[PDB]
């Protein structure tokens, strides 16, 4: 079973600042040039929402404030402009090979005046 | 637009069998898998099994043998030999078939709470 | 004129068959000339009948030369004949769906009788042949009753149902 | 028995489709930015 590690465990972001969260994978998930990463957001009191998919193809409804990049065992989800409502936890997921494993989750809290 | 609804909160005794229901919405539901999800504090969130209605297919993880069981637009769960460790939140997702069932699916569900307690 | 039997809750496969192997037209009309399924190019189009959300098809065998029809959650109101129209033929099949079960849910005592209820479609004469681990091969018509329900009679008795030489196995829930 | 100037039809783009030359799903690139228009003429009708 692949082991996914999300970094950093904790992070502080000032308003209007680029935010980047990294995800490391033990085993390559590549197949035919594709990146099989899914990014989810989780807020207290509500269920997770699918945030990004494929690391290269965006969802609907969610604004264009978002992106994903990387390769192989090193991926990065990037957010701009960081706003007030984005204080939440973020998860990186592998979809290449079963079983469906998980990471430790990355916290993100807005820093203001 | 696909929407997922789940029944009310459950409080059940340990060691018994618990029944859960996740009702679909106005979508076909016949060419889509359904993953079932368990969430416990300080653990993130883990998947139990994935069930296909268009053939009643089953896909299990190596952590839920003999405990989880799945059935088939109103899917259900079947958990046996319940313990306090299972007091947690439960969710149902949607998906696809023909390969890449959950490779690029979306549109999650709400959730429900299960409490394993003798009080 | 093949005939198939159901169990009122399980699946079934009433398969047509051809030889061209080119994904050709076809359809599945009931005994009232009403469409249910049917290929339209490579898509699917359920017919305006009372089997909207149950019908389906194996969309991967359309190229091999088989056009099955999987109907989930069978109901008593579906027992009827069906017709293929693969190329020009009239390949026909018959389906007979019923359910044999008990009435006493759980409350049963030792020394009492057991009764079975079988709901076959009107105009049918199935034969009930109970088979049990204790050897009580009770035989009778559609309706059969057991005058003894003891502790030794525990377990689900296998009252099979035979019609037109075709036998379907059942199970009986016993609580004592 | 229809009415009594404009009939509106909601439309939603898609990105995962089913091919018409066989069996199997398919996916395409993300949609374009904006300012998409189409003017068309209807001539026939299949029933």
């Amino acid at each position: 079973d692949i082991v996914l590690t999300q970094s950093p465990a904790s992070l502080a972001v000032s308003l209007g600042q680029r935010a980047t969260i990294s995800c490391k994978a033990s085993q390559s998930v590549d197949y035919d040039g594709d990146s099989y990463m899914n990014w989810y957001q989780q807020k207290p009191g509500q269920p997770p929402k699918l945030l990004i998919y494929a690391a290269s193809n965006l969802e609907s409804g969610i604004p264009a404030r978002f992106s994903g990049s990387g390769s192989g065992t090193d991926f990065t989800l990037n957010i701009h402009p960081v706003g007030e409502e984005d204080a939440a936890t973020y998860y990186c997921q592998q979809s290449h090979e079963d079983p469906w494993t998980f990471g430790g989750g990355t916290m993100l809290e807005i820093k203001r005046t | 637009q696909v929407q997922l609804k789940q029944s009310g909160t459950e409080l059940v005794r340990p060691g018994t069998s618990v029944k859960m229901s996740c009702k679909a919405a106005g979508y076909t539901f016949t060419d889509y898998w359904i993953g079932w999800v368990k969430q416990r504090p300080g653990h993130g969130l883990e998947w139990i099994g994935d069930f296909y209605p268009g053939g009643d297919y089953t896909l299990y993880s190596e952590n839920f043998m003999g405990k989880a069981s799945l059935t088939a637009n109103t899917a259900y769960m079947q958990l046996s030999s319940l313990t306090s460790e299972d007091s947690a939140i439960y969710y149902c997702a949607r998906g696809h078939y023909y390969g890449y069932s959950y490779a690029w699916f979306a549109y999650w569900g709400q959730g429900t709470l299960v409490t394993v307690s003798s009080a | 004129k093949k005939v198939v039997l159901g169990k009122k809750g399980d699946t079934v496969e009433l398969t047509c068959t051809a030889s061209q192997k080119k994904s050709i037209q076809f359809h599945w009309k009931n005994s009232n000339q009403i469409k249910i399924l049917g290929n339209q190019g490579s898509f699917l189009t359920k017919g305006p009948s009372k089997l909207n959300d149950r019908a389906d098809s194996r969309r991967s065998l359309w190229d091999q030369g088989n056009f099955p029809l999987i109907i989930k959650n069978l109901k008593i109101e579906d027992s009827d004949t069906y017709i293929c129209e693969v190329e020009d033929q009239k390949e026909e099949v018959q389906l007979l769906v019923f359910g044999l079960t008990a009435n006493s849910d759980t409350h049963l005592l030792q020394g009492q009788s057991l009764t079975l209820t079988l709901e076959s479609p009107p105009g049918s004469s199935p034969s009930v042949q109970c088979r049990s681990p204790r050897g009580k091969n009770i035989q009778g018509g559609k309706t059969l009753s057991v005058s003894q329900l003891e502790l030794q009679d525990s377990g689900t008795w296998t009252c099979t149902v035979l019609q037109n030489q075709k036998k379907v196995e059942f199970k009986i829930d016993i609580v004592v | 028995t229809d009415d009594y100037q404009n009939i509106t039809l909601q439309c939603r783009i898609k990105q995962i489709i089913n091919m018409w030359q066989g069996v199997g799903k398919a996916m395409y690139a993300p949609p374009i930015r904006g300012q998409i228009r189409c003017s068309s003429n209807i001539t026939g009708l299949l029933l």
